[PDB]
């Protein structure tokens, strides 16, 4: 349904 | 409508988490990981030292959490 | 970054650990202790407090090995 | 000069 990626990277 | 949930803003969480300091953003790979439930979808990339996460699949009470958290450390 | 270890992969990996794991990271700093390391047992608060970049070198890539190898 | 790390149970 709905998403909302976030990708945290060092 | 994808960028709100349980009336946080999600783009504006992860705005400010490239905001927190390096040691701060640990605090919240802690919080998120500390507090998982399956339903939530998080990758832990050790090695590529990324951790991607599903902010809309995040319970309220932890999204309103991490977003406090962030207000506090930015 | 310190050494050949990325100070915040290994935070990030840190927090990969289960529960019975972290214990290890625990005993593995505790026994290497130097004066020049920063490091806080709050026994009664299950607290452990660690400064990275205070670790020799050598302590750190222990540690990474050893979240690389538990997660 | 640091990286604060807090493994909390």
């Amino acid at each position: 349904s709905r998403s909302f990626m976030v990708k945290i990277r060092t | 409508a994808s960028t709100v949930k349980g009336s946080v803003d999600l783009e504006k969480l992860a705005f400010g988490l490239t905001k927190l300091n390096e040691d701060d953003l640990v605090g919240v790979v802690q919080m998120v990981t500390d507090n998982k439930t399956p339903e939530m979808n998080v990758t832990n990339n050790v090695e590529e030292g990324e951790f991607i996460i599903d902010l809309y699949s995040l319970p309220e009470g932890l999204l309103k959490s991490l977003w406090d958290y962030v207000k506090k450390n930015t």
